[PDB]
Formats: structure tokens, C-alpha cells, sequence
């Protein structure tokens, strides 16, 4: 029962979500009406539990964020070894 | 990170396989990592640091791969290396008492822990983690179930106990 | 159908259609549920076939120069163990007509051609008969099965025209391939433990069996 | 490409590029005209 | 039947850089040298695609002129009709003027014509150089491919001997080859510490050695 359960190509790699700030939630993607929105955009950025109610997407985002953190740590270690 | 989200993303049941994750992170991450670091300390760190603490100039010290291809170069510092891995396979581990020591304290030359102590420590830690990583159940019926282990512990004060955790 | 260490999960997808199928999959790596990336069963079988073919080449190529040198066929300076031919420069290096990195670049370019073409056949079947490639593309159309393309270039003698002959030859190929990669793993382990070459290991075992074993080799060298 | 250029036009990326160019200009000016306390050109 | 002066786009089954792959949707074969090579998707925006096509054309022409002016004088020096030619040291030679004032004069003169070309790209037909003779009709040129009396005094474009698309891909391909060549020469002059033709001579002899891996 413990197998490799993996779905192929769930998210399309594109810069469309880069061009729209705050795409992850609904109350924020409508656009800024006040300056507070900007702060909100940096407050709910990594709150994956509030973006979606599905545990699968949250877990996948967690896994890839961990990978990015490991990449940053390896970059920092490379910098220390170079210096 | 790009691949495991945009191309081949794991399913929910892949993440909820906590038993296999614990087995792999206790036997393959910590245990095998400690074993590999113990191998590096035994084969590289010990002779280079012995040469350094002997006053040999660092540029004249043999390269770490030279102590791997030439077993006699490592055997001059630690004669047990002349016996190979046969003392390990015949359970004559006391023959390895020249580079695997329970000395304690600090090195008077350097002011740090003995590197032989660290090598033996990482070896023992690797063994303990590797035999501690075959505990939880998986595709084969041997092993432990975390749910059953939690549900088996319940007392009069706590009522139903750890069930549901 | 004979089964070697078959499992209840393993028999749910290994139905004997693939050549050399004995139900052996304890880890369930070819499970068709949640399949993606390189864990696809078709890709796994294709990789097994390619690895087997390469190891059938390698298990003879890593032992032929030693045998020829012992028999004194072609000069002994070219007769070296497989790790002494510049593969591992600490283990030994031979002076060819080119620098080993230059030879690596030449090999990388030639196999980049010959293998990215195969990869694009795998991605798009029959796509190498369309684009002009020196007029040879007519022989690169394939047959729809990436592991066994056939054609006048890869099957020039026309072996196995009959379906039962094709199945028998596929079984022979996968079995000899599996034996060859077992032999290549043995080559690597014997080089790591003894370090005198596989043919010298065979000669030492033949000269005396008791003194030369796996048991009396744990001292390493 | 239009979406990537829109991302390059967002506030932090554009601010980073502008302030990096300004900081580089100021640093090069301070290298070529160091220790400036007055304006002596006039 | 006559001479077609319009570029003919390549068919969708044209040869590609990576055969067996799907060409990108923004590369439909209407540009010269179109082989469907855009891994990064830099030509997705059509306006930026036009700007990048013009930039590639400009880089192609400058690179071909550059490599010609490197190789032909170097081939003359090896023959012996040039006494002390060296393209790496050519910038530090002694001329009738300082490099700075020559650079300023070159900047002004070249920024005239580069800026006339800019106005033509922004507004096609705003600047016309081909004479408007009383009954001669001047055909409308494509942006980046001008030329009546001056730039195309041969009338080799506009459908004459080889169709306009064929000659444009020929130009673009020679240009790409020249850009790669010039970058190679720039790296070789600082790596090998020698000239181009000398490096070719020591590579043709014993090519197993005298490579990138032996300086
Ligand atoms: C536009 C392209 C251009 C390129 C690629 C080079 C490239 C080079 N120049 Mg040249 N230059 C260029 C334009 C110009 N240079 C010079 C004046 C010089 C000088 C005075 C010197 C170079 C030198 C050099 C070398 C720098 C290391 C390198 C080969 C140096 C050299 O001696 O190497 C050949 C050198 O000292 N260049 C002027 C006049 C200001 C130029 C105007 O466009
Ligand atoms: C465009 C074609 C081109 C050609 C024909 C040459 C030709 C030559 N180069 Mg140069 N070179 C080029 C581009 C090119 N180079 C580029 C793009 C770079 C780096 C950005 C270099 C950097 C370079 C170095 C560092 C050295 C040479 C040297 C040499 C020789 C080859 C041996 C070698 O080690 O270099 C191979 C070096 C590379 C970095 C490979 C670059 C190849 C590019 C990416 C593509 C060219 C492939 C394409 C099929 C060209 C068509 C071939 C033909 C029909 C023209 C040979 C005289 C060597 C020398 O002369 O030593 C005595 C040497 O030391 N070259
Ligand atoms: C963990 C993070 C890290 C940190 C904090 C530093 C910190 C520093 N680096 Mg080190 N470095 C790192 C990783 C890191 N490095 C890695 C991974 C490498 C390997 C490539 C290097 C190699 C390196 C070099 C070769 C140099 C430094 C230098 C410097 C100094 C900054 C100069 C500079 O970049 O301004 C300029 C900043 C810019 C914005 C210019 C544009 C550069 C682009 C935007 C950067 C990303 C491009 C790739 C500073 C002490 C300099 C030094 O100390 O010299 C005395 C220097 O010359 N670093
Ligand atoms: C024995 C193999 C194995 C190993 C070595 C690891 C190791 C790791 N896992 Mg675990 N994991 C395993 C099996 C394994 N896992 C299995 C079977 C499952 C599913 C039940 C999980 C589920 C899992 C999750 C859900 C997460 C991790 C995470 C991590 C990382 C956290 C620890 C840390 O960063 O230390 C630093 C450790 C290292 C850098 C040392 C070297 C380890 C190398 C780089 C890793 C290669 C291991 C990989 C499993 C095998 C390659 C696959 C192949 C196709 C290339 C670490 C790289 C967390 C993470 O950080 O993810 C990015 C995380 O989110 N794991
Ligand atoms: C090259 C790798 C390889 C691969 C990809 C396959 C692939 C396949 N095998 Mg074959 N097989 C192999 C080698 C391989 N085999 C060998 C060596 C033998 C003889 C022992 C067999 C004998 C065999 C039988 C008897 C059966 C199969 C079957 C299968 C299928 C299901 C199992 C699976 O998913 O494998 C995926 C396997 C892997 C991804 C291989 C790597 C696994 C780890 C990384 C190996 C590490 C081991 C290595 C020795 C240690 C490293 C040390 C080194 C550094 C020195 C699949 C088509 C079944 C069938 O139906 O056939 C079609 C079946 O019944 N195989
Ligand atoms: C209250 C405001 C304030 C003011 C007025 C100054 C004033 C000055 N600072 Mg100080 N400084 C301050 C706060 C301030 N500082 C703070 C908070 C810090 C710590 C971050 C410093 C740290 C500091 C350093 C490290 C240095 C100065 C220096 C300078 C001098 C000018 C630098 C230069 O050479 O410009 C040259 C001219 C320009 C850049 C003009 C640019 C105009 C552009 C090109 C347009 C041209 C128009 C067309 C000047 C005395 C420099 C110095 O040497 O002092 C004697 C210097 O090295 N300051
Ligand atoms: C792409 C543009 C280009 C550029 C920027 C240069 C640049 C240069 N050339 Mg080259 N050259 C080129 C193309 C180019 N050349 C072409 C197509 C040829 C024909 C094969 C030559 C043949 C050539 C020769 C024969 C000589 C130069 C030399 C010179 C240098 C000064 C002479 C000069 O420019 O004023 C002269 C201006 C006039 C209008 C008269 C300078 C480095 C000279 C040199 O090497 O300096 C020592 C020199 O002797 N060039
Ligand atoms: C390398 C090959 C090359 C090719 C195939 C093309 C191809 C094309 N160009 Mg481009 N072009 C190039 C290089 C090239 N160009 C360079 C280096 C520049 C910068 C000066 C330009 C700038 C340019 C302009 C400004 C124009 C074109 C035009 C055209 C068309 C004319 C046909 C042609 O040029 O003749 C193909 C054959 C050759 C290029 C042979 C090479 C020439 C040799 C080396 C020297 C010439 C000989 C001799 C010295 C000249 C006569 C002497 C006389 C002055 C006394 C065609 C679509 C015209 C256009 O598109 O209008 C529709 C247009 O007017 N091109
Ligand atoms: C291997 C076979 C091969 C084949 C069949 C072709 C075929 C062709 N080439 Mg290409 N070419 C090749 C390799 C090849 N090339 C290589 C290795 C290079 C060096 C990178 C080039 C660079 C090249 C250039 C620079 C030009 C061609 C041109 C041409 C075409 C004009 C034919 C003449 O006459 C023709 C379709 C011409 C073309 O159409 O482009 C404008 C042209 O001028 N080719
Ligand atoms: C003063 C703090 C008192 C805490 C009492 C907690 C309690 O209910 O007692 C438990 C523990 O009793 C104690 O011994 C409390 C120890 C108090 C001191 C705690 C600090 C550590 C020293 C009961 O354990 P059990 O055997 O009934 O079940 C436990 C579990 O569910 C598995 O079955």
C-alpha cells in the first residue's frame, strides 16, 4: 500500500501568476484599494492553509518550499566555502 | 522543487506514509549519514589530523586519497588497518582499538575532542539509528504500527489515552 | 508461469506480457497507480533493456583485453584491467591518441546525437523518419516499441520475423542482459575488494579454490 | 514575455533595479571623486 | 511566374533545431532562419519578437563584418602582405588621433544613422533615402531590409536570383555563425595567447592534443 503516488503535470509553469500579485487568495487578488493590501500581500504569502482547503496542494507547496530552503542553504554553504 | 510541484507532484497518501518516512529518515538519513561521516573521519580526518598534530607542514602532508589507495600509509599510523575488515567480520572489534577509542577528555595538542572518539561515536550512532530505523511497519508485515502503539497506552487518569492522536 | 519472489501486489500488474516476467517486484516500483516521472513501468522496462544491452557489451569489453593479453594475441601494453585503461586515472592511465577529456568530449557529442535521437523517438514515436538526417532517417522510423525499433539499420539480418521467435529472442536478450549487469556489479565489487581485475580473480580461484574466496578477501588491498 | 516584463515592472523589482543603479553610480562617483566636503568647481 | 518580392513563411513541418519536438506557437516560420528554437520563450510577445529580430539582424551584420575584418587581414599577415597586424593589439596602436576623441566622433557619426534607423523602425517610411524620381515608383521596403540606390545597388533582393526568404535565412545563418566565431576569437585571444589562424594550425596538426584542455 506504501507506493509512489504521484500525479503528472498538476501546475503549469508560467509567468502569468508572476504578473498578478496576491494570486493565491481571493480577497487580495482583486487589487489594492488601500496601502494595507501591500502588507497583507506579505502576510498571507506562505499561509497555504488559508489559500486552499485541500491538504494535497498544501503538502505539495510545503515540499517545494522545503526544497527551496534547502537550495538557499546549499547556496549559503557554497558561499562560505568560496569565501 | 520545481519538478515535485510543477511536473511530478506527490499525492496526499505519499505524505501520510509516516512509517516509511520515519524508517528512511532514521536509517537512511541519520544512520547512513553518520556511517558515511564516520568513514570519512576514519579514512581521511584521522591521518590528516595526525600529520597536522605531529608538526608536519600542511603542504607536505599526503593527500587524503593517497591514504585510501595506499593502505600501508594509513597502517603506519594505525597498525590495525593492516588486518583489513576481517576483525570486523570475525567480531574481533577490539583489534580496532587504535583508531576507535573511548578516551574522553580533550586533546592536549589541539584543545578539542579526540577524533578517534568522534569516529567511534559516529559509528555507534550509525549502528543505533540503523537498527532503530527498522521499527515501523510497511509493505511487509513485520514492524510496528504507530496507531496501534499510541492506542495501546491508556491509563485510568487519562481515560482513552493516546487514541486519536 | 514460473514466479521468483512474486508478491500479491506484484501480480496485480505483472501479467506476463513483458519479456522476462517472473512476478519479481517486492518494492512495487512498476505499480501503475500514481505513476509519473521516470517511474513509469514502460520506462522502467525500457531502462532495464538498455542497461542490459550496455552491460552485455561491457561485461565482455572489460574482460576481453585481459584474456587476449594472457593468450598473447595483441600487445600486452593495451592489455590492462578495466580500471587501468584511463577510466580511473589513480588506478592507471594509458596514453591514447587523444587526451582523456578530449575523448570524453568526442564521446559526449557522438552519444548526444545517438541518444537524444533515441529519446525523441521515445517522446514522439516515428519522429525520426520525418526530418532530413543524411538520408538515413528512412531507417529510423521505428516500429512503435522504443526498446525494439527494428528496421534495416538496427535489424539488418531480419532476425525473429515470427512472433514466437521474437518473443523467445526477447526473453533471451533480457535474461542475458540481467546476467551481464550482475556480472558488471561483480566486476565493480571485485575491483573494490581485490583490485587485480576480474580475470585475475578467476585465475586465482581456478588455481586454488580454498585460499582465494570472498571469505579470504575481506582484508582488501 | 509580456507577463515577465509585467513582473519586472512590479514595485520591488523595479525599486531594486533603480536603487542598485543609483547606488552603483554613487559608489563610482565616490571612487572617482573621493572625500568631497565642498563644491569647488565654481 | 514573375519575381515575388514578399517573404514566404516556411511550412509548419520545417526542419527544427530539435527534431521530434513541438515548435513554439510564436515561431510560425515567418522570420528568417526560423527553426523553432526558443527554450526560454523570449519571443512570446510579438513586439519584442520584432525588436529581437532586428537586434539579431544587427548583431549578425556587425559580427560578419567583424569576423571578416579579423580573418582577412590575419590571412594576409600569414601570407606576408601585412607587416604587424594583430587584431587584439589593434585598439592600442598609434593613430592620427587619440582613441577618446575618435570614439566621440564615431559616437556622433554612428548615432546619426543609428537613430535614423530607430526612427524608421518606430515609423516605417518616415525617413526615406531612396530618391523619388518623377515617374519611377519606389517599392515599400521592409523594416530592417531597406535599400534602393545605396544599400541595394545590386538589386539582389526583392525576389532576384534567390527568393527573399532564402537570402534572408542565408544572411541570418552566416550571421549566427559569425557571432559564434567572434565570441570564440575573443575567448581564444585571452586563453591561448595567440592568433586565430595559428590556433587553427596547431589544432589541425595532432588534434588529440592542442585543445581547450592544454591552453
Ligand atoms: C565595440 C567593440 C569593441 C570591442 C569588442 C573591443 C575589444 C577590445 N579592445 Mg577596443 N574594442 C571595441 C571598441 C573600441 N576599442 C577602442 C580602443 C581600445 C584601446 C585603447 C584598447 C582596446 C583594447 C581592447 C581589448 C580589451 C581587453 C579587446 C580586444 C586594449 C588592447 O590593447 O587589447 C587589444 C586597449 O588598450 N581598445 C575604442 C576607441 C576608444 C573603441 C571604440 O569603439
Ligand atoms: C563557431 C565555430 C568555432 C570554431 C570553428 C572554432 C574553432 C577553434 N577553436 Mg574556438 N570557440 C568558439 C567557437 C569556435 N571555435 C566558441 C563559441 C568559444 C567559447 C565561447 C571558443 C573558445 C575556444 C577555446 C577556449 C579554444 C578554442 C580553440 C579552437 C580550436 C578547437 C579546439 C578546441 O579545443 O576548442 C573547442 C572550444 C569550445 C569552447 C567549443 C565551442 C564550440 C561552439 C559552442 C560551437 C561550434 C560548433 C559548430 C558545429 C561549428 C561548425 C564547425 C565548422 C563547420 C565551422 C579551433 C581552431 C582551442 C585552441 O585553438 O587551442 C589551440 C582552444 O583553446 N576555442
Ligand atoms: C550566502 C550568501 C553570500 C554572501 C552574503 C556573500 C557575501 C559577499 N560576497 Mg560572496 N559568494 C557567494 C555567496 C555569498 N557571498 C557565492 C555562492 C559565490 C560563488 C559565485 C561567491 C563569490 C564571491 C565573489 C567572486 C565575490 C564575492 C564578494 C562578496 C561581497 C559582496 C560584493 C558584491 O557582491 O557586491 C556587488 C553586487 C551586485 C548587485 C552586482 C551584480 C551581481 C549579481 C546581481 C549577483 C547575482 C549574479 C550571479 C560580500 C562579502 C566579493 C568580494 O568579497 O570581493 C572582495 C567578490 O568579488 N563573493
Ligand atoms: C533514505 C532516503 C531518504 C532520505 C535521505 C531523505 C532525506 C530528506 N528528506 Mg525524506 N522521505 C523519504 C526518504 C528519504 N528522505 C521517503 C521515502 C519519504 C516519503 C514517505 C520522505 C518524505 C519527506 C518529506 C515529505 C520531506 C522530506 C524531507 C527530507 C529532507 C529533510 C532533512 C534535511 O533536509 O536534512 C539535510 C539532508 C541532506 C541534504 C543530506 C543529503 C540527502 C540527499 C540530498 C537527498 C537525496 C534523497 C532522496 C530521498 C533520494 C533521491 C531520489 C532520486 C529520484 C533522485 C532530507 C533531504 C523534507 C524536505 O526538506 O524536503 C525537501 C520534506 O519536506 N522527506
Ligand atoms: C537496471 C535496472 C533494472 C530495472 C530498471 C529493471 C526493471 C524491471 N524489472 Mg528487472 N532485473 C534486474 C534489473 C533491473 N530490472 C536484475 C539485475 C535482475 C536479476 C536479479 C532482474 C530480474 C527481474 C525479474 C526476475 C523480474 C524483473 C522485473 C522487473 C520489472 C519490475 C521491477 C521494477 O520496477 O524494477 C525497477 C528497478 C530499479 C529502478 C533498479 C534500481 C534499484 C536500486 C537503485 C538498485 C540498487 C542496487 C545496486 C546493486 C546497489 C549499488 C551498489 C553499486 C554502487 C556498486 C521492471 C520491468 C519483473 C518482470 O516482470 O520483468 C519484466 C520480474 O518478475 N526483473
Ligand atoms: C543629513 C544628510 C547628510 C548629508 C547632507 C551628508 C553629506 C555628505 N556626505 Mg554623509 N552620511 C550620512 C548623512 C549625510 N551626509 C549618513 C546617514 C551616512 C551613513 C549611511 C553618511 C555617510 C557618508 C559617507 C560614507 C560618505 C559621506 C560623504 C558625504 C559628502 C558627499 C558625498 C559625495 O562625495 O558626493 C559627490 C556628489 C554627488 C554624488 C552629486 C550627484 C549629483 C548627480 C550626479 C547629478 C548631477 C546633476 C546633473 C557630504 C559631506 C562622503 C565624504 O567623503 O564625506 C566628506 C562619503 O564618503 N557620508
Ligand atoms: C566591423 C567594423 C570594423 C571595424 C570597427 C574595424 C576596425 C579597425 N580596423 Mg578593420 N577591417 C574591417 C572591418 C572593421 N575594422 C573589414 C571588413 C576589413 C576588410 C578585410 C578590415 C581591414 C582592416 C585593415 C587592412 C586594417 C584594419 C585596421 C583597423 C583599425 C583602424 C583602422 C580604421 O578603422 O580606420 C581607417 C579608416 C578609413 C575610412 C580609411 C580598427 C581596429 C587597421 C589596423 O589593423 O590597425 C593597425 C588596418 O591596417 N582593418
Ligand atoms: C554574408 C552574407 C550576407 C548575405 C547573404 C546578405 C543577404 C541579404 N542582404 Mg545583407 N548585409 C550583410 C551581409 C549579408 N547580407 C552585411 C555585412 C551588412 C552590413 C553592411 C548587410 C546589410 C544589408 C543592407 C543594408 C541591405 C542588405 C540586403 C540584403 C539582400 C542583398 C543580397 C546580398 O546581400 O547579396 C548576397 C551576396 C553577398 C553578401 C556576397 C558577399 C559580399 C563580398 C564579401 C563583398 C562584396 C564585393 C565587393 C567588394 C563590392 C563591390 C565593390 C564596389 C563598392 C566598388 C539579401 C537579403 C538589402 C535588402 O535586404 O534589401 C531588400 C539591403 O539593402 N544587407
Ligand atoms: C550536415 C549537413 C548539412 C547540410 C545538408 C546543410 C545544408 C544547407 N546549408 Mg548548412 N551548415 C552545416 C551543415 C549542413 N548544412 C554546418 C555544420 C554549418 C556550420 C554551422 C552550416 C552552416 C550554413 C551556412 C552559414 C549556410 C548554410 C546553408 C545551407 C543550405 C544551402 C545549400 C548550399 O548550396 C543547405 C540547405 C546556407 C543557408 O541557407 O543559409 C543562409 C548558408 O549560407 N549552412
Ligand atoms: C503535578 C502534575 C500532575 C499531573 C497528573 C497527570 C495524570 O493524570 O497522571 C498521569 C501520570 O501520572 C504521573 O505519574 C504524574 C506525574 C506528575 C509529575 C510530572 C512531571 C515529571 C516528573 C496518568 O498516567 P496513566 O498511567 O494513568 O496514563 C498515562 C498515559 O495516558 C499512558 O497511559
Amino acid at each position: 500500500e506504501v507506493k509512489i503516488l504521484v500525479d503528472r503535470d498538476p501546475v503549469k509553469t508560467s509567468f502569468e501568476a508572476w504578473a498578478k500579485p496576491g494570486h493565491f487568495s481571493r480577497t487580495i487578488a482583486k487589487g489594492p484599494e488601500t496601502t494595507t493590501w501591500i502588507w497583507n500581500l506579505h502576510a498571507d504569502a506562505h499561509d497555504f492553509d488559508s489559500h486552499t482547503s485541500d491538504l494535497e496542494e498544501i503538502s505539495r507547496k510545503i515540499f517545494s518550499a522545503h526544497f527551496g530552503q534547502l537550495s538557499i542553504i546549499f547556496l549559503w554553504l557554497s558561499g562560505m566555502y568560496f569565501h | 522543487g520545481w519538478f515535485h510541484y510543477h511536473k511530478a507532484a506527490p499525492k496526499l497518501a505519499w505524505f501520510q506514509d509516516v512509517e516509511s518516512m520515519l524508517n528512511h529518515h532514521l536509517a537512511g538519513l541519520l544512520g547512513l549519514g553518520s556511517l558515511s561521516w564516520a568513514g570519512h573521519q576514519i579514512h581521511v580526518s584521522l591521518p590528516i589530523n595526525q600529520f597536522l598534530n605531529a608538526g608536519v607542514d600542511p603542504k607536505e602532508i599526503p593527500l587524503p586519497h593517497e591514504l585510501i589507495l595506499n593502505r600501508d600509509l594509513l597502517a603506519q599510523l594505525y597498525p590495525s588497518f593492516a588486518e583489513g575488515a576481517t576483525p570486523f567480520f570475525t567480531l574481533n572489534w577490539s583489534k580496532y582499538a587504535d583508531f576507535l577509542t573511548f578516551r574522553g577528555g580533550l586533546d592536549p595538542v589541539t584543545g578539542g575532542l579526540w577524533l578517534t572518539d568522534t569516529a567511534h561515536h559516529h559509528l555507534a550512532i550509525a549502528i543505533l539509528f540503523l537498527i532503530a530505523g527498522h521499527m515501523y511497519r510497511t509493505n511487509w508485515g513485520i514492524g510496528h504500527g504507530l496507531k496501534d502503539i499510541l492506542e495501546a497506552h491508556k491509563g485510568p487518569f487519562t481515560g482513552q489515552g493516546h487514541k486519536g492522536l | 508461469r514460473p514466479l521468483w519472489f512474486a508478491s500479491k501486489q506484484s501480480l496485480s500488474y505483472l501479467d506476463g506480457s513483458l519479456p522476462g516476467d517472473f512476478g519479481f517486484d517486492p518494492l512495487g516500483l512498476s505499480d501503475p497507480e500514481g505513476t509519473g516521472g521516470f517511474i513509469e513501468p514502460r520506462w522502467l522496462a525500457y531502462g532495464e533493456i538498455i542497461n542490459g544491452r550496455y552491460a552485455m557489451l561491457g561485461a565482455v569489453g572489460a574482460i576481453a583485453p585481459e584474456i587476449l593479453g594472457k593468450a598473447g594475441l595483441i600487445p600486452q601494453e593495451t592489455a590492462l584491467p578495466w580500471f587501468q585503461t584511463g577510466v580511473i586515472p589513480p588506478a592507471g592511465t594509458y596514453n591514447y591518441w587523444a587526451d582523456p577529456f578530449t575523448l570524453f568530449v568526442f564521446e559526449m557529442a557522438l552519444m548526444g546525437f545517438a541518444e537524444h535521437r533515441r529519446l525523441q523517438d521515445w517522446y514522439n514515436p516515428g519522429s525520426m523518419g520525418k526530418q532530413y538526417f543524411l538520408g538515413l532517417e528512412k531507417g529510423f522510423a521505428g516500429s512503435g516499441e522504443p526498446a525494439y525499433p527494428g528496421g534495416p539499420i538496427f535489424n539488418p539480418l531480419g532476425f525473429g520475423k515470427d512472433e514466437k521467435s521474437l518473443k523467445e529472442l526477447k526473453l533471451k536478450e533480457v535474461k542475458n542482459g540481467r546476467l551481464a549487469m550482475l556480472a558488471i556489479l561483480g566486476y565493480f565489487i571485485q575491483g573494490l575488494v581485490t583490485g587485480v581485475g576480474p580475470y585475475q580473480n578467476l585465475l586465482d580461484h581456478l588455481a586454488d579454490p580454498v585460499n582465494n574466496n570472498i571469505l579470504t578477501s575481506l582484508k582488501f588491498h | 514575455m509580456r507577463d515577465f516584463k509585467t513582473y519586472l515592472s512590479v514595485a520591488p523589482v523595479l525599486s531594486t533595479l533603480w536603487f542598485g543603479s543609483l547606488a552603483g553610480l554613487l559608489i563610482e562617483i565616490n571612487r572617482f571623486f573621493p572625500d568631497a566636503l565642498t563644491f569647488p568647481f565654481f | 511566374g514573375g519575381i515575388s518580392s514578399v517573404c514566404e513563411p516556411l511550412p509548419p513541418d520545417r526542419p527544427l533545431w530539435f527534431p521530434g519536438s513541438t515548435p513554439p506557437q510564436w515561431l510560425d516560420g515567418s522570420l528568417p532562419g526560423d527553426f523553432g528554437f526558443d527554450p526560454l520563450g523570449l519571443g512570446s510577445d510579438p513586439e519584442t519578437l520584432r525588436w529581437f529580430a532586428q537586434a539579431e539582424l544587427m548583431h549578425s551584420r556587425w559580427a560578419m563584418l567583424a569576423v571578416a575584418g579579423i580573418l582577412i587581414p590575419e590571412w594576409l599577415e600569414s601570407i606576408g602582405l601585412m607587416e604587424n597586424f594583430n587584431w587584439y593589439d589593434a585598439g592600442s596602436r598609434e593613430y592620427f588621433a587619440d582613441p577618446t576623441t575618435l570614439f566621440v566622433v564615431q559616437l556622433a557619426l554612428m548615432g546619426w544613422v543609428e537613430g535614423r534607423r530607430w526612427a524608421d523602425y518606430v515609423n516605417p517610411g518616415c525617413v526615406d533615402i531612396e530618391p523619388k524620381l518623377p515617374n519611377r515608383k519606389n517599392p515599400k521596403p521592409d523594416v530592417g531590409y531597406p535599400g534602393g540606390l545605396w544599400f541595394d545597388f545590386m538589386m539582389w533582393g526583392r525576389g532576384s536570383p534567390e527568393p527573399v526568404m532564402v537570402l534572408r535565412t542565408k544572411e541570418i545563418k552566416n550571421g549566427r555563425l559569425a557571432m559564434l566565431a567572434f565570441v570564440g576569437l575573443c575567448f581564444q585571444a585571452v586563453y591561448t595567447g595567440e592568433g586565430p589562424l595559428e590556433n587553427l594550425s596547431r589544432h589541425v596538426a595532432d588534434p588529440g592534443h592542442c585543445n581547450i584542455f592544454s591552453a
